């Protein structure tokens, strides 16, 4: 067989002859408007070589077609990878079609058939689309004329040829033209049974006449249809890309390729994307336009900003160079033009009338243009215009002139409320408590000292030295002038402090003067520098999430998480654990009450300066022994340590099921009056403590019986004193029962009673 | 002195309130740096004023500042009267008379702010005589 | 019909989610007032879109709207082809050809919004032939 | 004596002669600059009649004064009600004063003395200011020359006359010139002892030669000094006011008087206060100026607003009429001019150049001027100017013209971005759930239908129909156009709904169209009316703060507060209470264990539809009987009631200390073998239940002993069966012990054992 691309034929049946040397249509067939055609044309014109399509058939107004079977006798699979409006097949409006007739179609991997408005079109209810198609939700079929398996009714394309339905055991894997199940990797039909190298379709991926699950390199995928060597994709691209072993058309987002390295390596996040706006131009007045141009890492064409008034910087700040000019006009709420993080060089290739590479008008809100301390913005050429916008002072425009390299391209006719603080205000004193900070600065007086209307002070948390003065947010309060204070010294140094500030957090602080807006020449005033002050460190918050799990009998692991409010670098966690004696009620009362009524109730605590270990492994404890734990957290080590108040947990070690029995046998003595006295010693390292011991005493011929001997019973009777004993050899087994549970029975103690 | 008992009173208030605690901290941090406690006293009264919260006990203590300025205004008045009777220029004499009348009226209304604003002018005028 | 099973699916989703509960309430309140459920279906899909939340299950169900419009576009295309072959004016024929190309391209990109915007023009052009 | 006003003397000792007929200086003395004076003048000039001052003395540069005693021999009290810089007395810079000498001063009710820079001024340390003055914190005394009680040292003004200190028993009440304690109502000194009608001063209030606690009408107070009839204050006012029985100078805030009704009745909150600004003019550019003019209920003079950009309305909206014109200029951030609630009539008496009574320029944010649906603003005369402010449409200016009555005083030259929605948008459908609301409206298309850029929808909670459209706040979201929808019907009716809205809260809703800003004639679009929609009512929140206090043995009062979230008018509280049997462990186990181990552990619940009674008085219960209570709250009665889930409380009635004893005596029987069997019946309405009964049995000669008989013991022995009894008469008393406590012992049951 031979492969071909996909083409559509229109009113010229001559073109149809090109498929004689074809086997697969790497695309979609199409026929429509065959008015010139007559039944004498297609009654026998055939192209049996065709064996499988990939996107979709179609027909329309095909005058002359008697039976479609005469065309595609061997057509077997319509992959429907690309659908004509979710329709794999589409027949439409041919009056000469007596029957579809195609007796080899065997799967429609996608979509759904569609047949309509056809006269003489018979054999419709006899086609079991459920068997062939894979989803039959819409086999839209209306306005029509309407041996082998029957499903109440026999199914057949034609009375001479039925549907080629075979036993279900063949599954979608398909079955021979004679009806024999094929290899799993095959689809529809196989020339030989169970032979992946002898079937026409391929469920996963065709390869060199063999049904396989992937292609081998240098032969990668190809539109999830076949396998082609690398050179094929390279030639196609020369006139395609390589990625994930898949020679897909174009690589996905966040990727790009090199001419030599066809494989598209990941880009740096923002991948180069030149955007040619409508006619290389555009206007921005709403966030909608910015979103429509979101992520244009590069631009080619002038851009005009005329906007009302974070989102913009999300949709902007993506370009290093703009081919055309940039313009801002009438956008009267532009606090500053720093929405252009990347903007580096206005190419000015497209120049505005008058040869201007910039323009600002009716925007008396431009507090600033950029952070020129760092921003290396450049301009290739072009004049500039900033009329009716003297809200920003001419010093900023001069900085424009220097940094942009436009010194010989500007004039005062580019500029026209002015509030450039011509003086500087120097802080004279600042102290830092753990939550409050003092402020003092030189007592600035304008030459018309009467004018001053009190200073204005601003601050905000600044975990990193970014500071966006003139952007907005932040800003808090203002102050009034102290008093004239007359003359030399003793000016009173106007100041202010703040109260509610979190400890150990860098704070950015600066004070500007709010002077009366004198219409005549105004001594704009002093704008203090921007300073960073970090308050002190107080004692932290209590350590949090302390859980004293037990991993071993005599070992405890304590897991805790960093305190919710560190309020200071946590130098080291201080952990104190102490062993606690059991409750007095758990050591004094009696505990042998039948129907157990067991009560259900310098101090160098051994400590370690755990460092960075949020979960401690305590060692040296005693199994199931009372322990009072504590978690001291501090953020200061060498001087007086600000160790916050500790949390608490009374962890109990997991018990040992070896050190809870009666160590050794049970001492005893016998009396001639059928009385036996018992004695023993409890372990010195029990599971916390042993309150009661289970006794079990037996006589030969009789059966074992149990008696309870508590600590009080032990002391009163020096252990136990059995009474009511029958003559004969005896046997006694005793098991200690600590709080954890019953231990181990003692060795059978034998005597005569 | 009076400042010491004022510190003690603000300390007692601090034991019950946070504002007084901050006030005492300011006093201490200014003391330790060698600065006049009275300058910080006027500044801290100004800060209380700008805060605008009622906080009646603290402002009532700061009324000591009103007492101090009221006493100072007497010295300012006396200087101005001496200058007025011994001023070298008639216009200076008329300005001194106006200032004296302003001082008396400001005290009449019991307004401390005007008293401050006028004692400043009083010192300015007294500069000329000496 | 398909709308009934869609209501059932949205009901099952509602038992686990609030959004689907509100969707079903909208469906019911429109039903009880004698209005086409499909108009409210397109409107509610539009509301989901404007909400912009991921809410993947509900949007995935509304993909049924994409299915419906994709089917409708086929009828629109067929009408446009009939008009193009039987249009009374050459300029109408050129506009119809342009619309056919636009429809094919819009489907090629698999963009539903363009499909809607173009089927509207398709009906507008079809008005002239009939 | 005779009363006088207060006057000051300067360099003319002639004026001093006016005090010969004086007794009290209703004011303050003053002497200063007596340069012309010589010692020959004041060496014997005296005015003994003076007996008491009210504000303060003073002296300065008094050349000639040898001893102040020669002037005020009888001066006794310096009330110091009005202080010369917190100084009652003030001496200053007299070189001729050998000694103050005044030997009658007896109290300084306020302030503190002040003496300085005096040569020859002796007898200073000998004046016990602590005794006379009332506070001696500042008796500032510096730069000076410096028989009777001594305080280590004798105190004396002069070697010939001491301080008139008398025994402390006289207190501040004072003592005679001879040193005898006076009447309590007297001060300083009394001509007769214990006679309020014979003393010179008066601690509280002088009256017709008496010392009394208040003045009688028509004689009210007078500067807290004396008592004067009404006609006196009236004459003074004619040239003063009346209030709180005190003829004070001027009435306090929130009060005002009438010419006929001298008493100042309370005003209506904002009292008439005409404010004459500086030169009858002013400018407002900051909140500081507004605060400086805060509360000016009336104004007299033109006002000019040139402000940057609630507080203003707090400081404004106080005036009905402005004498001069009002002007707004360059205040670009004026959303609307509705900060003037009261403003009713611009008098326009002061007219701007060109005879303009209004002016607006460079303020393109004036969304509106006033709520002209109601505001009956008027203008007397004057032209108007609204150039460069076409952001508000000319229809609003036309409304200005009609309502202001300035039709023949305006021209188009008073007006110049325009966004007046010339069409109206009608809502077509709205439904209300308990938290969500639907919205639909006609599908407005501008003539250039392509222009439309999606509608904008706003809403906010409106508990009262106020709605401040164009003020700011509120406003939430926007929508997009549905689709062209071609032609007739089936336009799709663009709509939107909301999810998170609280039940039963009126909501104000309106939708405006956001159309592209076409520079040419723009079909501004449709601005929908403002509608109020109230969501439905859901089930309320659980009733809160339920406390089942007990007020009587068999009665319970239950107090609960309205549920935190009514979410619907609370039609009536539904209360269910049920009696609960005691715990099975409290009815089955034994309870006579010595060393009491008493365990420390249709259903028409009787209900009432309590209406408005947040605290119920339940009745019919049983003292100290288990009871399960439940508080059902509903906000719907006749239909299916939305009764929220109830709270719970298991109230226990307070016990009866009458129905907890053993009702009746104790039945018993005797046996010949020194055995006695007891029997009894417990009350059927105990304090919940009686679990144990305290027995007490006695024999003559012996002493009473107690035995416990539980319910199990009762049943097993049919009560009790005493054993081990000695011969002789017996006596048994038994007290039931319910859960509340021990009841009452039974009548002594007598028998022989």
């Amino acid at each position: 067989g031979e492969v071909c691309p996909g083409m559509d034929i229109r009113n010229n049946l001559t073109r149809l002859h090109e498929l004689e040397n074809c086997s697969v249509i790497e695309g979609h067939l199409q026929i429509l408007l065959m008015f010139k055609t007559r039944p004498e044309d297609f009654r026998d014109l055939s192209f049996p070589k065709l064996i499988m399509i990939t996107d979709y058939l179609l027909l329309f107004r095909v005058y002359g077609l008697e039976s479609l079977k005469d065309l595609f006798p061997n057509l077997t699979v319509i992959r429907g990878s690309r659908l004509f409006f979710n329709y794999a097949l589409v027949i439409f409006e041919m009056v000469h079609l007596k029957e579809l007739g195609l007796y080899n179609l065997m799967n429609i991997t996608r979509g759904s058939v569609r047949i309509e408005k056809n006269n003489e079109l018979c054999y419709l209810a006899t086609i079991d689309w459920s068997r062939i198609l894979d989803s039959v939700e819409d086999n839209y079929i209306v306005l029509n004329k309407d041996n082998c398996p029957a499903t109440v009714v026999e199914r057949c394309w034609t009375h001479s040829h039925c549907q080629k339905v075979c036993p279900t055991i063949c599954k979608s894997h398909g079955c021979t033209a004679e009806g024999l199940c094929c290899h799993s990797e095959c689809l529809g039909n196989c020339s030989q049974p169970d032979d992946p190298t002898k079937c026409v379709a391929c469920r996963n991926f065709y390869l060199d006449g063999r049904c396989v699950e992937t292609c081998p390199p240098p032969y990668y995928h190809f539109q999830d249809w076949r396998c082609v060597n690398f050179s094929f994709c390279q030639d196609l691209h020369h006139k395609y890309v390589i990625h994930n072993n898949k020679c897909i058309p174009e690589c996905p987002s966040g990727y790009t390729m090199n001419s030599s390295n066809l494989l598209c390596t990941p880009c740096l996040g923002p991948c180069p994307k030149v955007c040619h706006l409508l006619e290389g131009e555009k206007t921005i007045d709403s966030v909608t336009s910015a979103q429509e141009l979101r992520g244009c890492t590069v631009i080619n064409g002038s851009l005009i900003i005329n906007i009302r008034g974070a989102e913009l910087e999300a949709n902007l700040g993506l370009i290093e160079e703009i081919s055309g000019y940039l313009k801002i006009r009438r956008s009267y709420a532009l606090v500053s033009l720093s929405f252009f993080r990347k903007l580096r060089l206005i190419r000015g290739e497209t120049l505005e009338i008058g040869n201007y590479s910039f323009y600002a008008l009716d925007n008396q809100n431009l507090r600033q243009l950029w952070d020129w301390s760092k921003h290396n913005l450049t301009i290739t050429q072009g004049k500039l215009f900033f009329h009716y916008n003297p809200k920003l002072c001419l010093s900023e425009i001069h900085k424009m002139e220097e940094v942009s390299g436009t010194k010989g391209r500007q004039e005062r006719n580019d500029i026209a409320q002015a509030s450039c603080e011509n003086e500087l205000l120097k802080f004279s004193y600042i102290r830092t408590s753990f939550d409050k900070i003092l402020l003092r600065w030189e007592p600035y007086w304008p030459p018309d000292f009467r004018d001053l209307l009190g200073f204005m002070l601003f601050y905000k948390e600044a975990p990193y030295q970014n500071v966006t003065e003139f952007d907005g947010s932040w800003t808090v309060v203002d102050i009034d002038p102290p008093l004239r204070s007359n003359d030399p010294k003793s000016q009173n140094h106007p100041g202010w402090l703040m109260r509610g500030l979190k400890p150990w957090t860098q704070y950015a602080i600066f004070v500007k003067t709010l002077v009366t807006f004198s219409d005549e020449r105004r001594t704009y005033g002093a704008k203090s520098d921007i300073i960073y002050v970090q308050t002190d460190a107080t004692n932290p918050s209590v350590p949090l999430d302390p859980i004293s799990v037990s991993n071993s009998s005599s070992q405890i692991i304590l897991k805790w998480k960093p305190p919710s409010d560190p309020n200071g670098n946590i130098t080291h966690y201080l952990v104190f654990w102490e062993r606690q004696a059991e409750d007095s009620e758990l050591f004094e009362l009696d505990y042998c009450l039948k129907g157990l009524k067991l009560p259900s109730r310098e101090e160098h605590r051994p400590f370690e300066k755990v460092v960075n270990k949020e979960s401690l492994v305590i060692s040296g404890l005693r199994h199931f022994t009372g322990y009072r734990i504590e978690l001291q957290a501090c953020n200061q080590d060498t001087p007086e340590e600000r160790c916050s108040v500790a949390a608490y947990v009374s962890a109990r070690t997991m018990p040992e099921a070896k050190a809870d029995d009666i160590v050794g046998p049970v001492t005893h003595e016998i009396f001639e009056n059928n009385v036996v006295h018992l004695m023993w010693q409890e372990p010195k390292e029990p599971n916390g403590l042993i309150v009661l011991y289970e006794v079990s005493y037996r006589r030969y011929g009789d059966e074992e019986l149990h008696l309870c001997v508590s600590r009080k019973h032990f002391a009163l009777e020096r252990g136990c004193r059995l009474r009511g004993l029958s003559p004969g050899n005896y046997s006694v087994r005793i098991r200690a029962t600590s709080l954890a549970g019953n231990g181990s029975w003692t060795e059978p103690t034998y005597f005569y009673v | 002195s009076e400042l010491e008992e004022i510190k003690k009173l603000l300390e007692e208030l601090s034991k019950t309130d946070p504002l007084a605690k901050d006030i005492l901290w300011v006093i201490e941090v200014r003391e330790e740096d060698g600065h006049d406690p009275e300058s910080e006293l006027v500044f801290i009264r100004q800060y209380l004023k700008t805060l605008n919260e009622p906080s009646p006990a603290r402002k009532l203590i700061e009324s000591y500042w009103a007492k101090k300025v009221k006493k100072k205004a007497f010295e300012a008045f006396m200087k101005l009267m001496d200058a007025l009777f011994l001023a070298k220029d008639p216009e200076i004499k008329k300005k001194a008379e106006e200032l004296i009348k302003k001082l008396k009226e400001a005290d009449e209304k019991g307004d401390i702010e005007e008293l401050e604003k006028v004692v400043e002018e009083a010192e300015e005028v007294y500069e000329k005589v000496k």
